[PDB]
């Protein structure tokens, strides 16, 4: 939306109230940890490709 | 005699164009297994 501050040099704004804004913050920390095999994933049960 | 007798004789021609027989079935234990072509290891 366009706005335009109402600006000079002898006028001042200043609030009369308050309010309390609770609000909310969502961040990653860790992600999945996996493991992996050589001969199992790349073979798998074969002596010869071992 | 043995070589006047007749004698039954079965000819048989082979065309070479195109089997094997089935084992046992093993359980609970990890062989290499051919099912009708399918080739694998495992239990
Ligand atoms: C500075 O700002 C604060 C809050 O922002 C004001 O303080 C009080 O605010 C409350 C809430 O507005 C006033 O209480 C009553 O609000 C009712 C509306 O309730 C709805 O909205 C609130 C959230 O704002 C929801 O929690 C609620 O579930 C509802 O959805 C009004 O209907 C009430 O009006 C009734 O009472 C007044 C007397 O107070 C009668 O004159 C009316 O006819 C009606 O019967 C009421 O307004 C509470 O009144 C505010 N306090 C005061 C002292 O007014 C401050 O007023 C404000 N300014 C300053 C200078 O601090």
């Amino acid at each position: 939306a366009e706005n335009s501050v109402a600006y000079s040099n002898n006028s001042i704004a200043i609030p009369t109230n308050f309010t309390i804004s609770v609000t909310t913050e969502i961040l990653p920390v860790s992600m999945t940890k996996t493991s992996v095999d050589c001969t199992m994933y790349i073979c798998g049960d074969s002596t010869e490709c071992s | 005699g043995v070589g006047h007798q007749p004698y039954r004789v079965v000819v048989l021609s082979f065309e070479l164009l195109h089997p094997k027989k089935s084992t046992n079935l093993v359980k609970n234990k990890c062989v290499n297994f051919n099912f009708n072509g399918l080739k694998g290891t495992g239990v």
